[PDB]
């Protein structure tokens, strides 16, 4: 019921800190739980992975043999050791949870901290870029998969969280009610019944199937 | 006084005998092609329990299984790829029935506790905890299903049935009609009822109304009972070594479902899809196949190394469930 | 006492002897139809290639 | 000079009695082999497994003894002789250690009686099965690939490293009986068919196994010094009969005292 | 091959494999009875002397757990929940032995006995009978009823030999005198030492089960 993540960055270059989670009213010793960024202007990619029981470790490309993750299911709080700081750390870290049956992950997000310093990349276009709403009519997505996201089982992955004006994102599809989502082969459309003022935000879209899933690739219809 | 009552139920009995009662449906089935032999083979095998399993239940998308055993745990499955889904701890080891709902948020379980308690699947912060804890039978429960996800359906031994409702736990109906009830079935349109006891005979109630709409009489006590996929006609399983088949618009028994060669009695039973195969779990150490239409056994299937307590069948009708005293479940195709 | 069980038992068999009844070979016809006209997906009695290793 | 046999009139009876245990012991192993190797319900019980082992390593080293023993004269090769020997010698070293293994698993059923089902499991009862092979094995090729010039060190180290399991098998079986009588004069006192019962058991097995295995030990203790003459010999080839006469009379014991195998069969 | 969905979703079931079998061994190191006696004989008066449906007791002694399994209410068919017991160590039977004055349910309690003793179910499960109420059956010897009970039958005014006579006509009542054994205590209304007659005749069953298992017996 609440999820919150603790530690305000802003120290000296060449120093080294750690940023902790806590969560409440959880099964902790049950929940995979992941840690995201978001920049200024990007999307959203896997800094960090932890599964129940401790037995799978995944990292990120971009930074490897510096950051670490530390769980403590009995005291209920997971925290990230960073080494060597440059200067490319100007980001809300956030430490969403996820949990796997034989179902819904990514459903929770943190509020998140922020990290700043005092003072061969997959690349995706579309034929509209930055469509304004126009009010009396309802807006539609659509998105397009590089490769062939569905799998021998069938089990397509598609994810579009929304990020509105505010703290943390949430979940529209994890593979409201006005959201819909329709799926034919390496097409995907997004449809919205009825527009609001809470309806406006950030959409991000999928191109992730194998151990790093950076799905930050994603257009920003704010307007 | 006593006289002219046994008198008058004596004629009331043997008027409604006279009124039951020329053609066979056995002999009627002549000049037919059999469906020939059955010889499926296993096709998962499932662990994890240590403990006799008494009862299981198939899930409304065919792919989920729901296992209970003398021991202290109830397993949620994973028929197409192994994966215990989750464990769920109860509070009274003697468990003898199970219940998945048509929803799939809630399961049931009950037993020599005189009590059935529901757990919640689908909630928050990734836990089953128990969502209601039904009492006010006096014995021990034999069978219940989930007439809807608020209304389910129990007979235990007190030789009474109960129609209950989850958000308030006082009971809804109350069945009375002896003998120790020991088997149910729920109609596919979940609109009538039946049970059998342990006095030799089957009662057909209605659940709207709240009192006994027929009865049937075959012997010793019955042990298991199950719907025809048609609503129609049901399959009871005697200790008898003998199985039968009634039907509700006759009121009358069909055929037998018996070898010499068998003096075990049946304790599970059900049918597959368009009710053309049969399939009774005897105590006799291993399952068998019956024609539902022919009075000649098809198949068996065979490698339990117990005595076979539950079975079931998927809606689809893609695989077969057995399970047996050992702690081993299989699934057969 | 065993007046209330009496009448519960004489009440019972009366109102069962009102219910009409049909000949069985009319419900083992029916049940035939049934039976047949579902007969062509029928997995456990035809094997053709869910469950596969 | 070689290999001497006396002549050939007497050891035509030999050659008989010879053939005739080995057949027998190859028919009686088959039958047990039958009631007892169907593998659906016996072979939960280590135990069980255990005496299946024992009867294995009998039958083979009845195999490969008996009948390379009767064309006894050519020589051949002398790789073919060394081989043979270290099989037979791995195939009695395997036995003995089955054996001791076995009464090690007896002791312990009465040693701790409440954590026996815990103490003795199937996934530690192979290591020890595995591993008394392996020291079968290294023991019989060590000849081959070390020290040689059989002289007497290894005539001295295949003597006492088998006659310590024979001698543990005996203590635990006292051990056994021992408990067993403290258990009842116990019952007694708080105020006995299972002591007797477990005497008349153990006292014909270990009559048996001290009488088949002490005078061939005795003597190759005392062939030492490197003296020996033709009465040697011939009662060395005496009690070899005496000494294989174990692949007869414990297989059949060790499955015919239980009366699990009786009620099944 | 497997998806990084079906790759996570693996360890959850080698996790429940192993919560399962940490859980299950801790099942096993318990010892279970089943209370089989009359509900008027003493139960009531034995199980808290010691320290709906069926009442499950735990008790320790000597670092051993005991299970004890009261069907105490059910009244229902015994013969369609017997089967959950089959495999329960001993049976402990209770009778009052100073219920032959009703002249009877005397003849109640030793048909109980017959038919609990030689069930197909406990041809290997021991009995413990627990012949209970002394005080009575012994300050009633100077108006005692047994002859008038038993017209035919003549014996001792003395407890003693009347109690070695029940005593044998209970243990005659057995008819499997191979793989059962009846233990008998002679329990009082004001004894201590009931727990450890238990605790010696569970470690005497464990025992000789124990080597029958092994394959000496
Ligand atoms: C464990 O080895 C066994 C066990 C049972 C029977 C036969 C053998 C081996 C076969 N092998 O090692 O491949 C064998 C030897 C031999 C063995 C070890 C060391 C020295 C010799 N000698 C034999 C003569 C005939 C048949 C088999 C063996």
């Amino acid at each position: 019921v609440q999820l919150v993540e603790s530690g305000g960055g802003l120290v000296q270059p060449g120093g080294s800190r750690k940023l902790s989670c806590s969560a409440s009213g959880f099964a902790f010793s049950s929940f995979g739980m992941h840690w995201v960024r978001q920049a200024p202007e990007k999307g959203l990619e896997w800094v960090a992975y932890i599964s129940s029981g401790s037995g799978t470790i995944y990292y990120a490309d971009t930074v490897k043999g510096r950051f670490t993750i530390s769980r403590d299911d009995p005291k209920n709080t997971l925290f990230l050791q960073m080494t060597s700081l440059r200067s490319e750390d100007t980001a809300m870290y956030y430490c969403v949870r996820s949990i796997y049956y034989y179902s819904s992950p990514f459903d929770f997000w943190g509020q998140g901290t922020t990290l700043t310093v005092s003072s061969s990349d997959i690349v995706m276009t579309q034929a509209t870029s930055s469509v304004p709403v126009t009010p009396g009519e309802s807006v539609s997505i659509s998105c397009r998969s590089s490769k062939s996201l569905l799998h021998s089982n069938g089990n397509t992955y598609l994810y579009w969280f929304l990020q509105r004006p505010g703290q943390s994102p949430q979940l529209l599809i994890y593979r409201p009610d006005r959201f819909s989502g329709s799926g034919s082969g390496t097409a995907f459309t997004l449809t919205i019944s009825r527009l609001e003022a809470e309806d406006v935000g950030v959409y991000y879209c999928m191109q992730h199937l194998e151990y790093p899933l950076t799905f930050g690739a994603g257009t920003k219809l704010e307007l | 006084e006593l006289d002219q009552l046994r008198q008058e139920a004596e004629q009331l009995k043997n008027q409604i005998r006279d009124a039951r009662k020329d053609a066979t449906l056995s002999q009627i089935t002549n000049n037919i092609d059999p469906v020939g032999r059955i010889q499926m083979r296993t096709r998962r095998t499932l662990r994890g329990h240590l403990a006799k399993i008494y009862a299981m239940h198939w899930g409304t998308d065919s792919r989920l299984l729901v296992s209970a055993s003398q021991d202290g745990k109830l397993i949620i499955w994973d028929s197409y790829t192994t994966n215990k889904v989750h464990a769920i701890p109860l509070r009274s080891s003697w468990v003898m029935t199970c219940a998945y709902a048509p929803s799939g948020n809630y399961v049931a379980c009950g037993g020599l506790d005189n009590i059935c308690s529901i757990y919640n699947l689908k909630t928050r912060e990734g836990n089953v905890r128990v969502s209601r804890e039904l009492a006010g039978h006096t014995g021990y429960l034999s069978c219940c299903r989930f007439l809807d996800d608020n209304q389910i359906v129990t007979s235990s031994g007190d030789t009474t049935c109960a129609l209950w409702d989850i958000e308030t736990g006082q009971q809804t109906t109350t069945f009375t009609g002896t003998g120790d009830v020991m088997s149910l079935s729920l109609a596919p349109d979940t609109r009538l009822f039946v049970s059998g006891a342990c006095d030799a005979s089957a009662k057909l109630w209605d659940v709207r109304e709240g009192m006994c709409r027929q009865t049937f009489t075959g012997e010793s006590d019955i042990n298991a009972i199950c719907f025809f996929p048609n609503g129609n006609a049901f399959a009871t399983g005697s200790d008898d070594a003998t199985c039968r088949l009634f039907d509700l618009r006759a009121d009358q028994e069909l055929m037998t479902y018996s070898h010499d060669n068998i003096i075990c009695g049946i304790t599970s039973v059900s049918f597959s899809k368009s009710g053309r195969l049969l399939l009774a779990g005897y105590d006799d150490f291993n399952c068998n196949v019956w024609d539902a239409l022919k009075a000649d056994r098809a198949g068996v299937l065979a490698g339990h190394d117990n005595r076979v307590s539950c079975l079931g069948v998927t809606d689809d009708g893609m695989a077969v469930a057995t399970g047996s005293w050992d702690s081993f479940l299989k699934i057969w195709n | 006492a065993s007046i209330a069980q009496a009448r519960k038992l004489v009440e019972q068999l009366k109102m069962e002897a009102n219910i009409d009844r049909i000949k069985v070979s009319k419900a083992a016809a029916d049940l035939m139809a049934y039976c047949e006209a579902h007969a062509k997906e029928d997995p456990l009695l035809t094997p053709v290639p869910p469950f596969r290793e | 000079e070689c290999f001497m046999v006396l002549n050939p009139s007497q050891q035509l009876a030999i050659a008989v009695l010879s053939l005739t245990l080995g057949t027998f012991t190859v028919l009686e192993n088959l039958l047990v082999l039958c009631v007892i190797l169907h593998s659906r319900s016996l072979r939960c019980r280590p135990s069980y497994h255990f005496i299946g082992s024992l009867a294995v390593a009998d039958l083979l080293g009845s195999v490969i003894f008996v009948y390379s023993f009767i064309d006894f004269h050519r020589k051949d090769s002398r790789n073919v002789f060394l081989f043979k020997l270290g099989g037979v010698t791995a195939s009695f070293t395997a036995s003995v250690g089955s054996l001791f293994l076995t009464a090690i698993d007896r002791y312990i059923s009465i040693h701790r009686p409440l954590a026996y089902k815990r103490i003795v499991t199937r996934p530690k009862a192979v290591v020890a099965f595995c591993l008394m092979w392996t020291i079968a094995i290294v023991i019989a090729v060590l000849p081959l690939l070390g020290w040689n010039c059989i002289d007497e060190t290894y005539l001295m180290f295949w003597i006492g490293v088998t006659s310590v399991l024979l001698l543990f098998i005996v203590y635990a079986y006292m051990y056994i009986l021992w408990k067993a009588h403290s258990h009842a004069v116990r019952m007694i006192q708080r105020g006995a068919r299972m002591d007797i019962r477990l005497a008349k058991t153990l006292v014909l097995i270990l009559v048996v196994l001290i009488i088949c295995w002490g005078p061939l030990l005795a003597i190759m203790v005392y062939d030492v010094f490197g003296k020996m003459n033709k009465l040697i010999k011939t009662v060395f080839a005496f009690c070899s009969m005496l000494c294989l006469l174990n692949s007869t009379v414990n297989p059949i014991i060790y499955a015919l005292r239980s009366k699990d195998l009786r009620h099944a069969f | 091959t497997l998806s990084a969905e079906d790759k996570a979703a693996v360890e959850r079931s080698k996790m429940i494999d192993r919560n399962l079998r940490e859980d299950g061994e801790k099942a096993a190191r318990e010892v279970k009875l089943l209370l089989l006696g009359a509900g008027e004989s003493g139960k009531s008066t034995i199980v808290k002397q010691m320290k709906t449906g069926i009442v499950e007791t735990h008790f320790t002694f000597k670092d051993l757990h005991f299970k004890m399994f009261d069907v105490g209410g059910q009244r229902s068919e015994r013969k369609k929940w017997i089967h959950c017991f089959e495999g329960v160590t001993a049976i402990i039977f209770c009778v009052a032995l100073s219920d032959y004055d009703l002249v009877n349910r005397m003849h109640e309690s030793m048909k109980l006995f017959d038919s609990i003793c030689n069930n197909k179910w406990f041809t290997d499960t021991s009995i413990i009978l627990f012949l209970n109420k002394k005080d009575l059956f012994e300050e009633k010897i100077k108006k005692s009823p047994l002859t008038i009970c038993y017209p035919e039958y003549a014996g001792s005014n003395t407890y003693e030999e009347a109690a070695a006579y029940i005593q044998c006509q209970f243990e005659d009542l057995n008819k499997r005198k191979d793989t059962k054994e009846i233990y008998t205590h002679f329990t009082c209304a004001t004894d201590t030492k009931n727990v450890q007659f238990v605790f010696d005749a569970v470690t005497d069953v464990i025992i000789k089960n124990n080597l029958k298992d092994c394959g000496l017996f």
